[PDB]
Parts: structure tokens; C-alpha cells; sequence
């Protein structure tokens, strides 16, 4: 009836993430126990446990408890000649898959079973290196980047090729859909082919707008956006829908706060958060509100001057934790106190 | 599962062509919150 | 900026409006002269709610009062003026299940009073029950909504350009409880009950549901029968009245929407094999023009569509034996069609007891 | 009119416009385009005006006809309502206050019309009125904006 | 034809599934009724091209010299190619 | 036949407006000498 | 397809990216003058290798006059498909619908400046 | 820009052609040729009005504001000036 004849409150909080400011508080970092000084390329958080995975230029390659006290180490082991350039975990989370720069070996770390299985021949490939490589949301599928515009699918159980996609020019990234049925790939003159797995066949070809060549690709959990960096340092958004009918689609926003080229795209597993990052800068780190399409204002805290150059970020299954890791060999960890799960 | 955005003042443009004008000039205030209800409304 | 950042000058300007109005109340067609004060306080307020970076409990609980002075007022402009106030700070900021409670019920209680500005005001309400948590609104404006004049009418008027989802998300589950209630016991008065089924009847119609409405009012209408039907009292006569009663309703809910009974039917039938409510179903979907197809068999708990194509072969043969006996007796739930092709597919299989039955 | 065919008549008008030059020409100009109505019908009184529209000497009747014939249409295309008085504000709008105030209630009265356009058209009314006719469309308008019109 | 202008360029890889220093030269091209395009290569592959979207559907790898000839039957079921190796 | 060709590419020439402007300012000077004299001469009858 | 046919010497996908790989390495030289007012000046001056213009401005005849320009001064010129990716190339933040590549002395772009001017009258035959 | 000064600008340019091959900041200073020389060789402030002082728009606009309402007129004034020169077509549309 009426509230100004009683004691109370009006305004409360909302169940989707607020736009404008985010709520950060940053913990201890992840590689705490284990200091190094070469470059992170890679850092991830398990898909069902409280585990991230670091590794770098330096050889090692090492699983860490997320706690954000201390962040004790679990176990780390040390490659003999092998500069980790990416590595990540598998679908299911039981396996660790690892490469390294102009090497062909491709290191497949079996947990449960306790193996380290070195891939080195792969029977119907010519690739002399593998240095980029992708896994299907699914854990069906691994697709591997190549030269001269391939791209090789190879199951994941097995490790043996299914067969090969050719596209015009090099390939800059490529990603898989999220219900996994098709390959995005960005070309190298700017245009992106969007292929289907079990028949390997072109669906369409679009073109991104005022992209001279790509750098990044991603695309969200629940299939609704389509994200493709450019080498200005502007990200375009884009409907799923459009990239698939239209020869040329028309962007939702162009996010053109970054101003050098964005080398990494990551989007939140809830999909409110689209993280834009640039290599070449230091501080070029920023965290987008999907929905609105606009950037947060309160990220990057450029007096600290930690971040400097970012290589990676990813976010925790539940979005919990934010991570990041630069070239100092420190892989920063922030918590968002929106989200209350790991 | 999808994600809509729904409207906002701001990006209206006629709302803010109106609310920039003088207060003298300006119409009566039922058209404008007729105006300004139908602009808030998800448009099918 | 002056205004959102010292509440002082914004108290002088509500004070302000309230003190003409009141002056300018008693002498009769005097609705012109306060046109441009009222565009005035119409700009500044909603313009400042778009100025502020947070909008916090101060502003609201002054504002408040002012908005309540607004809607029970009967100036058609100062109402227009707290309407568009209402909508922005529903867009803005969000609100506690109380207050969105109390806003939406003197919106609702003082609607008839200039009926020149209904329209607006039920999409303002829309707004309200939009940009808010779904559950925040409860029972009590119920019956206000529903008496209002030609209800359905204005809202289908309004469907023709804008979604009108959210309303009918909220009023459908009171409506079917009310049809509950009226259908066994007393209310307000009979016509009350008449003018629920009757709005509902007009939903059905009228407007097109979106937004899967439609899983919504067939899964209510079916939950709630089921459950007034496991009463511990038997009111076989109640349940009678409950039958008739629903017959139309179910009947033009699958004529305009053809699957969704049907896709309803199926996911409820795993809970109903569980528990040994069996008859209750047989009876729900005995009342629909189709939905029969979806009988439980007498000795076991699977359906009568599945058992026709399910791998394990002996056993099917009670099904076209059941379907036999659904051929013998009045079939009520069961249609022509599903008949025709079911035996139609059957004849030509492998096992040859199938193909003799 | 009365006593000779239609094709005479519009003879008679044609040999008219050429004999008379000055200022004389405005009733001249005005009855050609009542009789277009009246003879024709709305796309003979637009033939009319296409080719009148360029002799300069007008009156501000020979647009007020014009927009009054485009409302008893039935189409009311709301664009030739403004493009009609774009081209009467270009002659006469140093010193008519009426044909300003005819305006601006056309874009709030019309059902067609866009209401927030008035903040444009007044703040454009300011500015080429001159002199006396100024104060005058400032009490219009405000005697406007209360209901005494 | 009935315009002049070159809807799509197919870009031939110079070894079969690798880079080399060495140019790829097309020696010989036949079109289909289908849509398919056959290209044989100075790499000493056959390789089968969609005409609709400009992209390989298929390469077959059968010499490892020049594949300079090539000749399609009238009843477009068959036809017959000729390497440098004779 | 070549006057039945540009005539088709003409009512685009501006010699006419660049030639009456020119005019429009020779006539104004033509106004004042001539004023001036009108007041002159009869300013010796009613100067006021 | 569906291009305004005025914009006669159409420069195609392979060609587009040579053209705007040179305008991006020349802005790093100091040697691109940006925007229609800004090209025309240098035409008149003199000073310009060649002109690229967007063949998207919704009035395609707002940049004509370039071309008249240009065969007095006897100046090769192309135009692109796409307003943005000249924005882009030319590091602008706005859509650019015309940019002028202009004469430096001694500059490391002369082999392949020559080049494009080569390859841009092959379209005029 | 209004009849009178738009005929004054193809009277200074001498055709309407000859008016189209020029640049918006050169239309500005049509008017102003001698005190853009004077400033030239003197190294002083350049002149920032031209003919389009005598514009509507410009007459209106308030002392303060007169230099920037002369380049803004000046840069969509050849946005007209080409599209006539060089457009088939004739209608106000563009103008408006």
C-alpha cells in the first residue's frame, strides 16, 4: 500500500550482470608457487574441477588448485626442447594436449591413465609443423591449421585424420561452432568460409567489413554471436543467422576502443562478457558487456601497470574466476563477485 | 538461452529530439508519454 | 544536473506542480492553462533519471509521494507526466519485489478513473512488468485487472504493433485458478467467475499467444486438473462441472495450437506411470478432441502411440488388440486420422501375428 | 465556364497569363488553379501548379489552395504537405506569422505528421522573421500553447 | 561470357598439400555440365573444383611428373588425362 | 542535325546567369545616379 | 555485383588487396593525403601518383570530379568496393571516400608504387 | 546557400563546370582573394569568410560562431555543387 510509513529499502540487485561497472577484487596469482620469467602463452581452467593449467616459452607445463589464498601446486613437469606455444585441456577435461613452436611432436598428457603419449607421425599428413591447433566443444573433433590454406580434422579418440579443407589464401584462426557441426575459418584476405564437419563442404562465404586480414575468431556457448577481430583493433559482432545467409553481413557493434591489432577473443560461458585483447600493446586488455555492447569503464587500472602485454585470458566454467597471463610470467587472476560459483 | 536488449532512452533518437527541445515549445505531455510508452515497448 | 544532484531544487519543483494543480483544480476547463508547467515537469524529471549514473534509494523515496499524488490525480496531463516518470525508473534502476507490488496495484486500482488514458496506462504496466523479475507482481490487483472495461479489446489493440507476452505471462495462472474457484464454490459474484472465462475464452481467440504461452497454458490447465482431481473429497459431481467446464477451453486450445498439448502430454507421462493416477489421465485426455492416442495400456505403464512401434514385438500386438477395443467402444479422445495411419503402417511390417491383427 | 467547353476555357486562362506580367498576375495565377479543381480533378490541378510554380509573382493563397486540396484527398501524402510549405516559406517567410503558425499545427494535428519537428520549425521561425512580425509569433504561439488558440 | 568479367580465381597450391619455390602451372582445364571444373597441374595432380563457390572438392595425386593432357567424352561419364612420364 | 543534338544537351548552360548577374549590378548602379538627381532637382520645391 | 557503372577502371578482389596494402604501408611513410578536399588539393598541385576512391558513396556523383581531374593531369586512378575498408587501410577511425598516394623524393615504396601504377592501367587496356 | 550568392559563386568561377573542380576550403575564400594574399606574403592570419558571409545561414549565426558556420557550409556546399554539375537528374531531395 504505501513504504514511507514504514522502515525499507527500494532498490535491490539484479539477476543479470549490471552494465557500466564491473565489481573486481584481484587474488593471489595463479603461477604464486611456481615463479617464472619467460612468456605465458597459455593459461585455462578446468571444465569440471578447480584446476588451471599454465604453461609458457619455458618448457614446463604445470596444474595448480585454484584457491584464492595461495593456489597450491599440484604437480608440474618439464619438457627437454619443447617451448610450449599453446596447450590446452580436452572436452571431457581427463587429457592435456600440447604443442610447440616448429615442432612436429604433439604431446598428449593422459591423466587418468597416467601415459605422456608423444603423437609424432600422423598417418596422411604433410605438415612438417604443428603449432595451432583446436577441440570441438563436443570432444569429437580436433582440427588442425596448416599451410597453403588447409585445414586437417582429425578425431579426437583416435588421432587419425578424417579429412581435409582447402580455402583461398593462409589461414589466419579458426574455430569450431558451438554445437559443433561447423568449422569457422578466417582467410588471410579478410573474407571468412564457414565449413560443415561430417561432409567437408563450404556453406557460404561471407566478408568482414574493413578487414584487411584477421587475427582471432570466436563465437558463444548458446549460438548467438560471432565475433572476428581485424588487424586496425577492431572487433565486429555479428548474428549467427547473418553470417550464414548474407554475403555480406551487417555487424550488431564495431568495438573500435582497441586501437592495435586484437589477437584474442574470449566470450563468457554465460555469454555477458566478451574479453578483447591486443599483444603488441601494453594495457590493450578489454571486457565487453555482450547484451549492450558496451565496455566496461573500470578494467584496466593503467596507474598499477601490472597487465602490460597479454597473450591469454579465459574464464572459470561458472565465470567465477577471470584469468590472464602476460609476457613477465605473471597469470593474474581477478575474482567477479556477480558470480558466486566457481 | 537467447538474449534480447531491450530498448533504452538514450538510444532513441525522436525521445531525445524531443527532451532537447525547449519546454515552452514542446507539446502536451500526454502525446509525449504516449510517444515515450510506445518507444519503450518491444517492437515485433 | 542541479536537479539529480541536489534533491532540494527537485523537491521545490514537485511542490511546485502539486500547488497549481490543487489551485487550478476548482475552477472547471482549466486543463489548458497548466499544459506547459506539466511538459516542464515531464522533461526535467525523466531527462534527470536519464542524467544520474546511479539512481539511489534517495531519489525514489522522494519521489514516491509525487507519483502517488499523480495517479490520484484526475488531470489527464499529470498523469501522463507520472506515468512517464514510472516508466523510466522502472527502466533504470531495479526494484524490490514490495515496491514494483505496491506501484503496479495503484496503477492497476486507479485505472477507470479518466478513460481517455486506459490505453497507456495497461502498456505502462507492461513496462513495469517487463524490465522487472517475473514473479514480482502478486494475487491482490487480480481482480481490479479483470474488471476493467473491455479489457481484451484494448490489449488486442495493442498486440497489433507491440508485445503484449508479459501481461498474459502474469494474468493466465490467476485466471485458471479462478476458473477453478468458480467452477466449485463462491466467489464476489457468479458473473466474476463468468467474466474470468470469458476474458480467457477471449485470450484464446483473440490474441495470438507467443513466447511458448502456449506450453505455459496447456501445462497449467493440465497440472491443475489433475490436482483438483486427486482431492481427497470424491465430488464426483464437482468433477462433473470441472469436466464440462473445461471442455471448450481444451478443445480450441488444440484446434489453433495443434502440438503443444500434444508435446505437454508427453513429458507429464513418466510422473503419472510413477504415481497410480493413471484413470485421471484417461479422463484429462478423454475430454480433448484428440489426445487419446496417448492411453496408458490396461496391464502395463507405456502409452498407446509408443506401444505401436516400440522394438519388442508380442507385446504390440495388445496395442492393435487395445485399438481393436478402442474401434468397438465410443471413441471420445482418439480421432479418425491416428486410426488410419497406425493400421495403415502396421499391415506392412515384419512380425505376421501384426499383420493378422 | 458556363456557356463553352473546357478546352476553351483553359485557351482563354493561357492567353491571360501571357498578356498580364506584373503584379496583377497573382488573382490571375489563383483562379487558374480553382478552376483546374473544378474542371479536372486533383491530377489536373497538379499539371497546373507544376507549371506555375516558377513565375514568380505569387500570393500566399495560391499555396494555401493547393495544401487544401492535397487534405481532401484521400491519400494526404504527408510528404508534399511539407514540400508545399517549404516552398511558401521560401517567398513569404521574412514576414508572414501565419503561414509559420499553419505549420507548425500541421505536424501536430495531422495524424501523419511528426510532432518532434516543432522544436525545429520554431527555433527556424526565430530566426527569418523580422522586425514586428516576430512578436507576433511569439504571443501566437503563446496564446497557442494555452486553449484560447 | 555474356558479361566479360571473372566471377571467381582459384588459387592452385604449387606442391600437393605443401609450398615449394617452384610455380604451378594449370595445363590444361575441362568443365562439366554439373558444375565441376577438372584441372590437371605441373605438381602431377588432377584436382576437381566447385564452380558455385570457388572452392576445391577433391585432388587426386597419380604422377610425379607433369599431367599435361586432358579430354572428356561427349557423354560426360569418362575421361582421360596424359603425364609427362608417357 | 548537329543543332538537334546539343539542343537535347541544353536548358544546362549558365552563360545566362553569369550574364544576369552582371546586369543586376550595372542596374543599381543605374538606380542611384538617377535618384539623386530626382532629389536634387526637386529639393529646390520641397526640401522636406 | 549491383555496382554503380560510372565507377569504370573496378579494381577486383586480388588487385583490392595490393591497392590497400600499399595505402596502409604508405601512411606509415608520411606519404597519403586523406579525404576527398584533401585529395583534390594535391591533384591541382601535382603532387599525387595515384587516387583511390570508394565506389559506395550512396551519390556516386560527388567524387566524379576526380576523375576529370585526373586525365588532364594524366594520373591513373582505381576505385574500390567498400568506403570502410579504405577507412581502415587509410588508419581512420571514419568511413574515407577517396585517398591520394602523393610524391616522395627518395622514398622505398618507388619500386612498388611503379608497380601498381603498372597494374592500374592494364584495366584502362 | 540562397539564389543571390550561389550566382555570385558562378559568376567569380565563370561556369558552373570550372565551380565543381574546386575544393570545399577553396569555395570559402572565393570572395576573399584579397585579403588571402595579403595574409599569404605577410604571414599573418588567413582570411575565413569569402563570398558566403552574405549566406542566410551565416547572417543569422551569431558573431562568436561565424567561423565555424562558414567551413560546415562550405564542405556540404560541394556536396551540391558536384551533384548538379555532374547528375542527371534534377530535384531538391539531396539539398533539403
Amino acid at each position: 500500500d504505501d513504504l514511507l510509513q514504514r522502515t525499507g529499502n527500494f532498490i535491490s540487485t539484479s539477476t543479470s550482470l549490471p552494465r557500466g561497472i564491473l565489481k573486481m577484487k584481484n587474488c593471489q596469482h595463479a603461477n604464486a608457487e611456481r615463479p617464472t620469467v619467460a612468456r605465458i602463452s597459455s593459461v585455462q581452467f578446468h571444465p569440471g574441477a578447480q584446476i588451471v593449467m599454465v604453461a609458457g616459452l619455458d618448457n614446463a607445463v604445470s596444474l595448480f588448485q585454484v584457491d584464492g589464498k595461495t593456489n597450491p601446486k599440484i604437480q608440474s613437469i618439464y619438457l627437454e626442447r619443447f617451448p610450449i606455444f599453446k596447450a590446452c585441456f580436452s572436452a571431457n577435461g581427463e587429457e592435456v594436449l600440447a604443442t610447440s613452436t616448429h615442432s612436429k611432436v604433439l604431446y598428449v598428457y593422459d591423466m587418468l591413465a597416467g601415459k605422456l603419449i608423444p603423437v609424432h607421425q600422423v598417418r596422411g599428413l604433410k605438415e612438417k609443423i604443428v603449432r595451432s591447433f583446436e577441440v570441438s566443444p563436443d570432444g569429437s573433433f580436433l582440427l588442425i591449421n596448416g599451410i597453403a590454406g588447409y585445414l586437417h580434422l582429425l578425431a579426437m579418440k583416435t588421432k587419425e585424420l578424417i579429412g581435409s579443407m582447402k580455402i583461398n589464401g593462409r589461414v589466419a584462426a579458426s574455430t569450431f561452432s558451438s554445437d559443433s557441426k561447423k568449422v569457422y575459418a578466417s582467410s588471410g584476405d579478410g573474407e571468412v568460409y564457414v565449413w560443415d564437419v561430417n561432409s567437408r563442404k563450404c556453406l557460404n562465404r561471407f566478408v568482414d567489413e574493413g578487414s584487411l586480414y584477421g587475427l582471432s575468431i570466436a563465437t558463444s556457448r548458446n549460438g548467438q554471436y560471432v565475433a572476428c577481430g581485424s588487424n586496425c583493433g577492431v572487433v565486429n559482432i555479428y548474428n549467427q543467422d547473418s553470417c550464414l545467409q548474407e554475403t555480406n553481413p551487417k555487424p550488431i557493434k564495431a568495438i573500435m576502443n582497441l586501437v592495435t591489432g586484437v589477437t584474442s577473443l574470449t566470450f563468457n560461458p554465460t555469454t555477458e562478457i566478451l574479453a578483447i585483447a591486443s599483444e603488441k600493446m601494453k594495457e590493450a586488455v578489454r571486457l565487453v558487456h555482450l547484451p549492450s555492447c558496451t565496455v566496461f569503464s573500470n578494467f584496466p587500472v593503467i596507474k598499477n601497470k601490472n597487465i602490460s602485454h597479454v597473450h591469454t585470458m579465459d574464464f572459470s566454467p561458472r565465470s567465477g574466476y577471470f584469468a590472464l597471463g602476460n609476457e613477465k610470467g605473471k597469470a593474474l587472476m581477478y575474482r567477479l563477485h556477480h558470480y558466486s560459483d566457481f | 538461452n537467447e538474449l534480447v536488449q531491450l530498448p533504452l532512452t538514450e538510444n532513441i533518437p525522436a525521445i531525445s529530439e524531443l527532451l532537447h527541445t525547449p519546454a515552452h515549445v514542446l507539446p502536451s505531455a500526454a502525446f509525449l508519454c504516449s510517444m515515450f510508452v510506445n518507444s519503450l515497448l518491444l517492437s515485433k | 544536473t542541479h536537479c539529480y544532484k541536489d534533491l532540494g531544487f527537485m523537491d521545490f519543483i514537485c511542490s511546485l506542480v502539486t500547488k497549481s494543480v490543487k489551485v487550478f483544480a476548482e475552477y472547471p476547463g482549466s486543463s489548458a492553462q497548466l499544459r506547459v508547467l506539466l511538459a516542464f515537469y515531464a522533461s526535467t524529471i525523466v531527462s534527470a533519471l536519464v542524467a544520474a549514473e546511479d539512481v539511489s534509494d534517495n531519489i525514489i523515496a522522494k519521489l514516491f509521494p509525487y507519483i502517488q499524488k499523480g495517479l490520484k490525480s484526475s488531470l489527464p496531463d499529470y498523469r501522463a507526466a507520472t506515468y512517464m516518470i514510472i516508466c523510466q525508473i522502472s527502466v533504470k534502476v531495479t526494484m524490490e519485489n514490495t515496491f514494483v507490488n505496491s506501484l503496479a496495484s495503484q496503477i492497476i486500482k486507479t485505472l477507470t478513473k479518466i478513460p481517455s488514458l486506459i490505453k497507456d496506462g495497461l502498456s505502462c504496466l507492461i513496462v513495469l512488468l517487463q524490465r522487472q523479475k517475473p514473479e514480482s507482481l502478486g494475487k491482490k490487483p487480480f481482480p481490479h485487472l479483470c474488471n476493467v472495461p473491455d479489457l481484451i479489446t484494448i490489449l488486442h489493440g495493442i498486440s497489433e504493433t507491440y508485445d503484449v507476452s508479459p501481461l498474459l505471462h502474469y494474468m493466465l495462472p490467476h485466471l485458471v485458478v479462478s476458473i477453478i474457484h468458480h467452477v466449485t464454490g463462491e466467489e464476489t459474484e457468479g458473473m466474476d467467475g463468468q467474466i474470468y472465462k470469458r476474458h480467457l475464452e477471449a485470450i484464446l481467440t483473440k490474441i495470438s499467444l507467443k513466447n511458448n504461452l502456449d506450453h505455459l497454458l496447456a501445462s497449467l490447465l493440465f497440472e491443475e486438473y489433475i490436482s483438483y482431481s486427486s482431492q481427497e473429497e470424491m465430488d464426483s459431481n464437482k468433477v462433473s462441472l470441472l469436466n464440462e467446464q473445461f471442455l471448450p477451453l481444451i478443445r480450441l486450445l488444440e484446434s489453433k495450437y495443434p502440438r503443444t498439448l500434444d508435446v505437454v502430454l508427453e513429458e507429464h507421462l513418466k510422473e503419472i506411470a510413477d504415481l497410480k493416477k493413471q484413470e485421471l489421465f484417461h479422463q484429462f485426455v478423454s475430454l480433448s478432441t484428440s489426445g487419446g492416442k496417448y492411453q496408458f495400456l490396461a496391464d502395463s505403464d507405456t502409452s498407446l502411440m509408443l506401444s505401436l512401434n516400440h522394438p519388442l514385438a508380442p507385446v504390440r500386438i495388445l496395442a492393435m488388440n487395445h485399438l481393436k477395443k478402442i474401434m468397438k467402444t465410443s471413441k471420445e479422445g482418439v480421432d479418425e486420422s491416428f486410426i488410419k495411419e497406425a493400421v495403415l503402417a502396421r499391415l506392412g511390417d515384419d512380425n505376421i501375428d501384426v499383420v493378422l491383427s | 465556364e458556363g456557356a463553352k467547353s473546357q478546352e476553351d476555357t483553359e485557351a482563354v486562362f493561357k492567353k491571360a497569363l501571357l498578356a498580364v506580367i506584373g503584379a496583377d498576375s497573382v488573382t490571375l495565377k489563383n483562379k487558374y488553379l480553382d478552376w483546374a479543381y473544378r474542371s479536372g480533378g486533383y491530377k489536373k490541378a497538379r499539371a497546373v501548379f507544376k507549371s506555375l510554380q516558377e513565375s514568380r509573382p505569387f500570393s500566399v493563397d495560391f499555396f494555401r489552395k493547393m495544401i487544401q486540396f492535397e487534405k481532401e484527398q484521400e491519400s494526404c501524402n504527408m510528404a508534399n504537405i511539407r514540400e508545399y510549405y517549404e516552398r511558401a516559406l521560401r517567398e513569404f517567410g521574412s514576414a508572414d506569422s501565419d503561414l509559420w503558425m499553419d505549420y507548425m499545427k500541421e505536424e501536430l494535428n495531422h495524424p501523419l505528421g511528426r510532432p518532434e519537428n516543432c522544436g525545429q520549425i520554431y527555433w527556424r521561425a526565430m530566426k527569418m522573421l523580422q522586425g514586428e512580425s516576430a512578436e507576433a509569433f511569439v504571443a501566437k504561439h503563446a496564446m497557442h500553447q494555452t486553449g484560447h488558440l | 561470357v555474356k558479361s566479360g568479367s571473372a566471377v571467381h580465381k582459384m588459387i592452385v597450391d604449387r606442391q600437393y598439400m605443401g609450398v615449394s619455390k617452384r610455380k604451378c602451372i594449370v595445363w590444361g582445364v575441362a568443365f562439366l555440365s554439373d558444375g565441376t571444373i577438372i584441372s590437371v597441374d605441373s605438381a602431377g595432380k588432377v584436382q576437381f573444383w566447385d564452380s558455385a563457390t570457388g572452392t576445391l572438392v577433391k585432388s587426386h595425386l597419380i604422377a610425379n611428373a607433369d599431367v599435361q593432357s586432358i579430354a572428356v567424352a561427349d557423354q560426360e561419364d569418362s575421361f582421360v588425362v596424359g603425364t609427362a612420364e608417357g | 542535325l548537329s543543332r538537334y543534338r546539343l539542343k537535347f544537351s541544353a536548358d544546362k548552360v549558365d552563360t545566362m546567369i553569369v550574364q544576369a548577374i552582371s546586369l543586376l549590378d550595372d542596374l543599381d548602379k543605374e538606380l542611384n545616379n538617377y535618384i539623386m538627381r530626382c532629389r536634387e532637382w526637386y529639393g529646390w520645391h520641397f526640401p522636406e | 555485383a549491383d555496382v554503380n557503372p560510372k565507377a569504370y577502371p573496378l579494381a577486383d578482389a586480388h588487385l583490392t588487396k595490393k591497392l590497400l596494402d600499399l595505402v596502409q604501408q604508405s601512411c606509415n611513410y608520411k606519404q597519403l593525403r586523406k579525404g576527398a578536399n584533401e585529395a583534390t588539393k594535391t591533384l591541382n598541385r601535382g603532387i599525387s601518383e595515384f587516387i583511390v576512391m570508394a565506389a559506395d558513396a550512396e551519390p556516386l556523383e560527388i567524387i566524379l570530379h576526380l576523375p576529370l581531374l585526373c586525365e588532364d593531369k594524366n594520373v591513373p586512378y582505381v576505385f574500390v568496393r567498400s568506403k570502410q575498408a579504405l577507412g581502415r587501410a587509410c588508419g581512420v577511425s571514419r568511413p574515407v571516400i577517396a585517398c591520394s598516394v602523393t610524391i616522395k623524393e627518395g622514398s622505398q615504396l618507388k619500386q612498388q608504387i611503379q608497380s601498381i601504377q603498372q597494374s592500374i592501367e592494364r584495366l584502362l587496356v | 546557400v540562397g539564389e543571390l550568392v550561389g550566382a555570385r559563386l558562378i559568376a567569380h568561377a565563370g561556369s558552373l563546370l570550372n565551380l565543381a573542380k574546386h575544393a570545399a576550403s577553396t569555395v570559402q575564400i572565393l570572395g576573399a582573394e584579397k585579403a588571402l594574399f595579403r595574409a599569404l606574403k605577410s604571414r599573418r592570419d588567413t582570411p575565413k569568410y569569402g563570398l558566403i558571409y552574405h549566406a542566410s545561414l551565416v547572417g543569422q549565426t551569431s558573431p562568436k560562431h561565424k567561423g565555424k558556420i562558414s567551413r560546415m557550409l562550405a564542405a556540404k556546399t560541394v556536396l551540391a555543387i558536384r551533384y548538379d554539375a555532374f547528375g542527371e537528374d534534377s530535384s531538391s531531395a539531396m539539398g533539403v
